[PDB]
């Protein structure tokens, strides 16, 4: 979730 | 309250930056700073409820082509414009919706069709034509004057109603 | 003091609310609002004090509301003063400052706008003729300086890095790639390329919005160029992506962009940056999840800074650009649409008292973003060309013969084949690279 190149929570 | 992330698409040189300009201004200001946040932020009511439109046209950057599914990804309605003075850019609306479709993963996305009369130039786009490819794609089509700011309201206030009943 | 009759000297009438609009809200001097073409040229050779900043925004923008015969033909209306002791003041309080003011606009002109005369042959020979009639002693040093710049016009401190070398060997042209070439040259080049074209647009391309309009390819030849040059990168970017189908090596190849982005932030190429994200957010990469997951987090991170300086309208990014110093290379979408929405949004004349005023603050507004523009063109990086790798670069053409619609769906279709939709299980594709993925990094070597 929120972006590939984000910290998944 | 709600914020409603929309974008303006359409082919550029006709003018569609005529749309969103007119929204933001309060009817009798003609001024227009596109370098502050309050030219492309307006709060308004639609149907009692109050909410936030955030509206992104990158009008100018068309040649940018490669930028435009960059661009379609921060919205969730679009305003699908073209001129009706404009043959041509009528016929880009199917590629720019096909583009739209693949950016957002879906095949229906909230979406709306302006056709935009920016001249005094003469009409070359019938309104039952664009009335019948907006019936095709599920749409609402909504015609609007630069000169008067007829219809401006209303396309936006539908796209966000598309988005409410979504 | 008392000054001819607007009978025989048109720029003598007084100032009225049907004449000037100054900005009521805002270096010692009014700053004018709007007025007839007559005021207008009245306060570009006004007499009480010189106006520099009047002087550059107006020949910056005048062609909207003046065609360069007319401003040259009220120049000369201006120069040529008639008559009513009282004379004696006014030759040295009128005649002789107002007529150092018009050879001063003469010298400007000629100097930082002869494109105006490059393109009507016919306009700089008025100008010679004029410049030829100006009999004076006040004047023989401007009249001499005016004709130094028309003839002309009619014809670092420290070393830069040592150039890094990775996989490809210098003058080995045909292994040049973007796995072989060291990831700080690529960078480091396609920011020379990028500066380069930033630095060669002019104002004469922008103002007007002439670079939407139907002779584009006429009036914008270098900002197209540059847009082109742009798109064309993150195109390739994309390709080099999709066309990688071991997952394996698509790992590396992202990665390996990733690692040209950040070295793009260090140089301040925001060009540069925004070609990335761009590639990423695009919809054949943007849905390679399988290959993400591979990212290393200290990358994905990088990646996030950058793209997060598009967000909110570039909210970021406009905050990072007014705080670097030059060498830059910004991103130019921003000037094209805020110069686009200033002309379109903003009435081209008001009315006062019935009589037409052009609106001139409109025009001050679109001065102030070239102004912006221009600024960044002055410095230049300190690196050291390569001719091959600049080569290569200039030659990209990842889209071959192919159309657009016909290019980017191929580039979907291969993201589709190397990483299908969900339901469908992720195949294997053998290995298409014979040399070593590994990365040198983005420090230099010594
Ligand atoms: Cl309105
Ligand atoms: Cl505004
Ligand atoms: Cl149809």
């Amino acid at each position: 979730k929120f972006h590939p190149w984000s910290v998944a929570n | 309250m709600t914020e409603y992330k929309l974008v303006v698409v359409g082919a550029g040189g006709v003018g569609k930056s005529a749309l969103t300009i007119q929204l933001i201004q309060n009817h009798f200001v003609d001024e227009y700073d596109p370098t502050i946040e309050d030219s492309y932020r307006k709060q308004v009511v639609i149907d009692g409820e109050t909410c936030l439109l955030d509206i992104l046209d990158t009008a100018g950057q068309e040649e940018y082509s490669a930028m435009r599914d960059q661009y379609m990804r921060t919205g969730e309605g679009f305003l699908c414009v073209f001129a009706i003075n404009n043959t041509k850019s009528f016929e880009d609306i199917h590629q720019y919706r096909e583009q739209i479709k693949r950016v957002k993963d879906s095949d229906d996305v909230p979406m709306v069709l302006v056709g935009n009369k920016c001249d005094l130039a003469a009409r070359t786009v019938e309104s039952r034509q664009a009335q019948d490819l907006a019936r095709s794609y599920g749409i609402p089509y909504i015609e609007t004057s630069a000169k008067t700011r007829q219809g401006v309201e209303d396309a936006f206030y539908t796209l966000v109603r598309e988005i409410r009943q979504h | 003091m008392r000054l001819p009759s607007a009978d025989v000297y048109r720029f003598a009438e007084p100032d009225s609310e049907e004449n000037i609009i100054f900005e009521e809200n805002m270096a010692g001097i009014p700053i004018i609002k709007a007025g007839t073409v007559i005021k207008l040229i009245e306060r570009l050779t006004y007499h009480m004090y010189a106006d520099p900043n009047f002087v550059r925004t107006f020949l910056t923008t005048y062609r909207s509301f003046c065609k360069p015969q007319e401003l040259l033909s009220l120049i000369i209306e201006r120069f040529e003063i008639p008559e009513p002791a009282e004379l004696k003041r006014f030759r040295k309080e009128y005649i002789q400052p107002v007529q150092l003011r018009v050879l001063n606009v003469c010298r400007h002109w000629v100097e930082h706008h002869f494109y105006d005369f490059e393109r009507d042959a016919y306009l700089l020979q008025r100008m010679e003729e004029f410049i030829g009639t100006v009999r004076g002693k006040a004047m023989k040093k401007w009249v001499e300086s005016i004709t130094k710049i028309i003839q002309r016009k009619k014809i670092f401190q420290s070393s830069p890095p040592t150039v890094e070398w990775h996989i490809s060997r210098p003058g080995h042209i045909e292994t040049f790639d973007l796995l072989t070439l060291h990831p700080i040259e690529i960078a480091r080049q396609l920011t020379l390329l990028e500066s380069d074209l930033y630095r060669a647009v002019q104002p004469s391309e922008l103002v007007g919005s002439v670079w939407t309009k139907e002779d584009k390819e006429i009036n914008s030849p270098n900002l197209l160029k540059m847009i082109r040059h742009t798109t064309n990168l993150t195109l390739w970017f994309e390709k080099c992506i999709v066309e990688t189908e071991n997952l394996e090596e698509r790992v590396a190849v992202v990665s390996r962009i990733i690692e040209i982005l950040q070295v793009f932030q260090e140089l301040n190429n925001f060009n540069g940056v925004l070609e990335v994200v761009s590639a990423m957010n695009s919809s054949p990469v943007y849905r390679l999840d399988h290959t993400f997951e591979q990212i290393p987090s200290r990358q994905k991170k990088i990646l996030e800074e950058a793209h997060e300086l598009s967000e909110d309208h570039y909210k970021k990014y406009l905050a990072k650009l007014r705080s670097i110093n030059p060498p830059c290379v910004p991103f130019f979408g921003i000037y094209l649409t805020n110069i686009l929405k200033t002309e379109e949004g903003n009435p081209e004349v008001l009315k006062r008292h019935g009589k037409e005023l052009i609106n001139f603050s409109k025009r001050r507004k679109v001065a102030e973003i070239t102004g912006e523009i221009q600024q960044y063109q002055n410095q230049p990086y300190c690196l050291r060309v390569e001719s091959d790798i600049k080569r290569f670069f200039e030659n990209l053409n990842p889209m071959g013969n192919s159309m657009e619609k016909e290019f980017t769906d191929y580039l979907f279709n291969k993201s589709l084949e190397i990483e299908p939709r969900n339901p469908k299980p992720l195949p294997r594709f053998p290995k298409k690279y014979s040399y070593p993925l590994k990365s040198p990094g983005v420090r230099p070597s010594n």
